[PDB]
């Protein structure tokens, strides 16, 4: 039954039916047991595609809203609000799965860092659509989760580890886009890159392609943001 | 930062059968 | 609410790439009973093409896996049951579009261009049903597709210029029908070649309003022609 | 070539305004 839901989610992935995939992986997580690496990635892939659609739509609609400064604006605004509602419910869905199930059962250091990066990501997506009243506290929940993940990652993972690098990349984007700090975003990205490139002998064939890909993305962001 | 701007974070990438 | 509200929501939904919303809106527009404008007609088409196209794509992937999983009973049964779930979604979308065409769009199509367009749509959506049909239903469904395409084809030959993008588009799809549904590559090639050649014959009949569309479809017709010959 | 990724080479809904 757990294997059955996992195989259906893999099938939904190939079919590009991410609502279905998410439902499958959600109910796997709700069974209580710790997820394997395969399962972990299916859960995140599923939920990432489901929110992404809303983020992309939200941005397009916000953009339309801004360059109609009259009645067209009320329509856009209302449609944006419909989209934000959808987005929040998806973000709260994952965060409930992280609080109630995934973070508590994380026995390995890499599971713990992975789920805290997720927690950071989904509070960041809530920050993207939050107003001043609630935003301050949403941002701090994201930062707190990222920082804890970053500290554990610094202690217990090698600099080339794909999860450390991917954490650096996302925490950097948090600094740049959410906290309007180009310099803090740039040093995070630069440190992760420089440390990984110094220890390039440490890469496994199991994840050399992941690690090198993420390194390129770090440096791409760095190159853009200092120019 | 336009309406078609992607935040350059971790992509859901390097998947295969 | 009013047509102008729903049409504008549809356009906004399109930019948002939220095609369920866009389709819902244009379904409401259509259900108000008045003949649709060229704009509105395109919004409806785009909306539903995107909705049903997601299912077609999924269906092909899942079917392909169902095939590769021969001798792995449990995997194959999961693929089968998932394909069946996608199929019922796909049918419902097609039955939805087809009933709108029968009860509103084809009846009120006063002009020949509208007739050809809506009959082509009917040809298309019955084709999408045919793709996932099996058994006694397939041959009946295949005939309904053919009749809509044939009626549209004859009206287009009579009333529209050989370079009109709806004429050429109908030629392309009906050619695809003969290749993919009736296993008739030569018919499909001749229909495509004839449409291409009759468009070459009369390039002067192109309008500034639509030359880009016509010349693209012309390229598409010859693409299919050369592939299927080869 | 027919396969799980094959698209029927019919008319696209494209070149919008
Ligand atoms: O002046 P601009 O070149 O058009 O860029 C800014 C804008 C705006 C700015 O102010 P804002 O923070 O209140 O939205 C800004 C800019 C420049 C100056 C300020 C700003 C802030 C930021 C960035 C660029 C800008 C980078 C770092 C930070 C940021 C957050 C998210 C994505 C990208 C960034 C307004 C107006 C414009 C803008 C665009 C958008 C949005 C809002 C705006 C909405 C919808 C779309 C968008 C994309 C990504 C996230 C959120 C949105
Ligand atoms: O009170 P407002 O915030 O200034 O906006 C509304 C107006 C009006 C409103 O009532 P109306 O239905 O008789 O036009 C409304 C509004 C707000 C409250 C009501 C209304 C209705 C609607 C919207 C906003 C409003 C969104 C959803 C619905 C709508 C239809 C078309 C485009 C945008 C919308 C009047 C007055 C004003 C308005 C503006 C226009 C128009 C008419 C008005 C004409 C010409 C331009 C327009 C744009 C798009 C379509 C049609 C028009
Ligand atoms: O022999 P191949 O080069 O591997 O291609 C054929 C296949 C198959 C074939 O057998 P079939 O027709 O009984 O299903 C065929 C082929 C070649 C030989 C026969 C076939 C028939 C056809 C075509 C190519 C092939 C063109 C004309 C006719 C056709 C219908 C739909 C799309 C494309 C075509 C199996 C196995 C394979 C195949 C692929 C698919 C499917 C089924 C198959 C499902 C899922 C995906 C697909 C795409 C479009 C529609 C339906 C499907
Ligand atoms: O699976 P279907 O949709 O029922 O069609 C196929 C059939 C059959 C198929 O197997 P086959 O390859 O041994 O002929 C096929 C099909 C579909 C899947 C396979 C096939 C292969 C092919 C096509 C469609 C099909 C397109 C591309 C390839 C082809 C060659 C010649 C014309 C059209 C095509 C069997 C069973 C059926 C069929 C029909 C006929 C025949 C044989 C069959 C005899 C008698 C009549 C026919 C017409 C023209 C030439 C030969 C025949």
């Amino acid at each position: 039954d757990k294997n059955e839901l996992v195989q259906k989610a893999k099938l939904a992935e190939q079919a590009e039916r991410y609502d279905d995939m998410a439902a499958c992986m959600k109910s796997v997580t709700e069974q209580g047991a710790e997820l394997s690496n395969e399962e972990r990635n299916l859960l995140s892939v599923a939920y990432k595609n489901v929110v992404g659609a809303r983020r992309s739509s939200w941005r397009v609609v916000s953009s339309i809203e801004q360059k109609t400064e009259e009645k067209k604006q009320q329509m856009a605004r209302e449609y944006r609000e419909k989209i934000e509602t959808e987005l929040r419910d998806i973000c709260n869905d994952v965060l409930s799965l992280l609080e109630k199930f995934l973070i508590p059962n994380a026995s390995q250091a890499e599971s713990k860092v992975f789920y805290l990066k997720m927690k950071g990501d989904y509070y960041r997506y809530l920050a993207e659509v939050a107003a001043g009243d609630d935003k301050k506290g949403i941002v701090d929940q994201s930062q707190q989760a990222y920082q804890e993940a970053f500290e554990i990652s610094k202690k217990e993972m090698q600099p080339t580890h794909p999860i450390r690098l991917g954490l650096a990349l996302n925490f950097s984007v948090f600094y740049y886009e959410i906290l309007n700090s180009p310099e803090k975003a740039c040093s995070l990205a630069k440190t992760a890159f420089d440390e990984a490139i110094a220890e390039l002998d440490t890469l496994s064939e199991e994840s050399y392609k992941d690690s090198t890909l993420i390194m390129q993305l770090l440096r791409d962001n760095l190159t853009l943001w200092t120019s | 930062r336009s309406g078609l701007y992607r935040s350059p974070s971790m992509p859901e990438n390097l998947n295969r059968p």
